[PDB]
RNA sequence: UAGAUGUGCAUAGUUAAACCGAUCAUUAAAAUAAUGAAUAGUGUCUAAAGUUAGACCCGAAGCCUGGUGA
RNA sequence: UAUGAACUCUUAGAGAAAUUACUUAAUAAACGAAGUGAAUUGAAAUAUCUUAUUAACUUCAGGAAAAGAAAUCAAACGAGAUUCUAUGAUUAGUGUGAACGAAAAUAGAGCAGCCUAUUAAAAUAAGUAAAAUGGCUUUAAAGCUGUUUGAAUAUUGUGGG
């Protein structure tokens, strides 16, 4: 999709292909490329359209077109109510564009926004996300808000405080690129 | 009745239409080679 | 002499029972001057009765028992064929509990 | 090359939530405790129950 | 009347944070159309979704859900 | 050493069916009032058979799916 | 029991495979799972049905794969994961018909239990269970599913069957 620029971040919203191309204005030395961890459940082997949006567990379905009198069967299709929407991301502070089903719009309202819909750790959600949602999940995790929120939940669970962030690497490439 | 359809035929068209590369580089060509390989053919193409 | 024969009888039990009793030892076999509150194995601290569901304190969600009702009946059946059924914790699959509930309440 | 493939399968560890990290850490501690052992004192008290319910 | 009707959505529960006029005062809970919350209020940080977790932290319950007050004016 | 274990068929009939039973069914209550139905099975071999499988043998035009060729 | 050598192509790129140009470049079939899914045929025609969760195609994967330690079955007694074979069974049942067709249980092959899984996973599961509607499967249940909606908290009887 055509995504906006994050207000105060050099990392753009990933491409549905999984690539994070950086503008030439961002001085990055070759031998470097942003790599997103692979999606655990792999891509969807059917309905590849679902690998580029937030489709939940919805796919294209096949069945019959039973008639009235003789009940003659004829194959047909059932498509999900997919729509293109701009969804607010409190973490990024912009409108993330993506194709989403109406059932996933309700879940987003149920969990409390798009950011909350991506940070779920249950197995059912990671499957519903898909390759695309896995990228948006990776992106919001690079923000300072989620990094600060997770750092506060680690001490609450009794974990040690928590190497260099990606945003910092792109910052160090500037200071070293000009001189 | 049969016709002389090989009159004026060239061997550049044979290689393009039935040659080895015409088949390893396509999805349906790979099946042809794998079918002929299973049967034991020596001549897999052309 | 008899003490050595007793240890041999216990060591002759199937590994499945020796394992369970090792991590869920009842007060009967504990030392004489022992106390149930202490001497608890790491498993008994997580779940006093592994056959009953437990409500996690932090998260108000019931945790399934460490042994399903099918696996509970297998231990009762295995413990009854070796004479250690009275060493298992409370279970709705115990032969005495199944019978007591039928005689007391009936159909 | 084999080490790069390994690190790739382990790349998602950076995308773990704090709860996921908490549970993965408890296993390392739980697995370290080991299995409780039956003392010869307790094994004897178990044999008394076996013989009592088998012979008398 | 009938024993079965078309299933409709009443709305989403939200708690205001900016004292929106014509809808309610600050910290007011009620059900509002999902479009206004999803497109107007949530982006501008004017309200927040009331999730079951949010209720516990605030100590409130489902009994606090009020109604929209079209007569409210700051 | 001992114990248990492993398809099935028959041994009781009757009715739509159960209760019932050398009797049962219909008779809206029943009753020798009337009518129908009761006594060696089981396993194996040989052979001939019914049924389902290509099913005694040979023979279409055509239909569908996947590939090939300008 | 060790050991020297072991060319070219399939198989860097490109190309008219066994060439070019480079370089210590390299993996068929069958079998598996899911997705999609006919027709011949039978009903003495033919639409439901049957043929048939078949053939075939596509994707992904390993030496096997898949499945798997009960939100399972039973019936007032109890059994105790999955897989393969036989019986149960030309059965219950479905269908106007033609035909289609289980499970419990039994026997045998194997047998293994677990979450601290002998490889590193859960803070015990919510847009889920379930409902209406359109379909699949099917005996009307259960199970799968597009659309629109949408719960509860454990035998001190909460949830599924
Ligand atoms: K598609
Ligand atoms: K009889
Ligand atoms: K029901
Ligand atoms: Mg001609
Ligand atoms: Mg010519
Ligand atoms: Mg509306
Ligand atoms: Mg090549
Ligand atoms: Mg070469
Ligand atoms: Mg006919
Ligand atoms: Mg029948
Ligand atoms: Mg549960
Ligand atoms: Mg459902
Ligand atoms: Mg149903
Ligand atoms: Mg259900």
């Amino acid at each position: 999709y055509h995504q906006p620029r994050v207000p105060s971040s050099a990392i753009p919203i990933p491409n549905v292909s999984g690539r994070v191309p950086l503008p030439d204005s961002t001085p990055v030395p070759e031998d470097f490329k942003i790599e997103i961890p692979s999606y655990p459940y792999g891509p969807r082997r059917v309905y590849h359209q679902s690998n580029t949006g937030l489709y939940g567990s919805a796919l294209i379905r096949f069945g019959n077109n039973v008639s009235k009198r003789n009940e003659i069967k004829t194959r047909r299709k059932w498509r999900p109510n997919v729509q293109q929407k701009r969804l607010w991301s409190k973490s990024l502070g912009v409108f993330v564009r993506t194709r989403v089903t109406t059932r996933v719009l309700r879940t987003i309202d149920k969990v409390g926004g798009l950011d909350e819909y991506l940070l779920g750790h249950k197995a059912a959600r990671v499957k519903e996300l898909g390759p695309w949602g896995w990228m948006l999940r990776w992106r919001i995790m690079q923000t300072p808000e989620i990094r600060e929120r997770f750092a506060k939940e680690r001490e609450a669970l009794g974990l040690p405080p928590r190497e260099k962030s990606l945003e910092e690497q792109l910052r160090e490439f500037q200071v070293a690129g000009i001189q | 009745g049969p016709r002389p359809t090989m009159s004026g035929a060239t061997r550049l068209v044979q290689k393009r239409r039935h040659g080895f590369l015409s088949r390893v580089k396509t999805k349906n060509g790979q099946k042809t080679l794998k079918r002929r390989l299973a049967k034991g053919r020596l001549r897999l193409s052309a | 002499a008899t003490v050595k024969q007793h240890v041999q009888l216990a060591l002759s039990l199937p590994p499945r029972l020796r394992t369970f009793l090792a991590r869920y030892p009842p007060a009967s076999i504990l030392p004489a001057g022992a106390d149930p509150e202490t001497h608890k194995t790491p498993y008994q601290e997580e779940s006093p009765n592994p056959f009953m569901p437990t409500k996690h304190p932090i998260t108000g969600k019931w945790h399934n028992p460490k042994y399903s009702l099918r696996r509970q009946a297998e231990l009762v059946k295995l413990a009854q064929e070796h004479g250690v059924e009275e060493l298992l914790p409370f279970t709705r699959k115990l032969n005495e509990e199944k019978l007591r509930k039928r005689v007391e309440l009936g159909l | 090359e084999e080490q790069e493939k390994e690190a790739k399968k382990s790349a998602a560890k950076a995308m773990l939530t704090p709860v996921q990290e908490y549970n993965r850490k408890q296993r390392e501690l739980r697995r370290a405790r080991g299995q409780p052992a039956l003392t010869e004192e307790m094994l004897a008290k178990i044999g008394e129950v076996v013989a009592r319910n088998k012979l008398g | 009347a009938s024993h079965r009707m078309r299933l409709q959505d009443q709305g989403v529960v939200v708690r205001l944070l900016e004292d929106i006029p014509k809808f309610g005062r600050k910290h007011a809970i009620f059900r509002i159309e999902r479009g206004r919350m999803r497109n107007e209020w949530f982006p501008k940080n004017k309200a927040e979704y009331m999730t079951p977790a949010r209720f516990q932290e605030l100590g409130l319950t489902r009994d606090a859900i009020g109604e929209v007050d079209r007569s409210f004016v700051i």
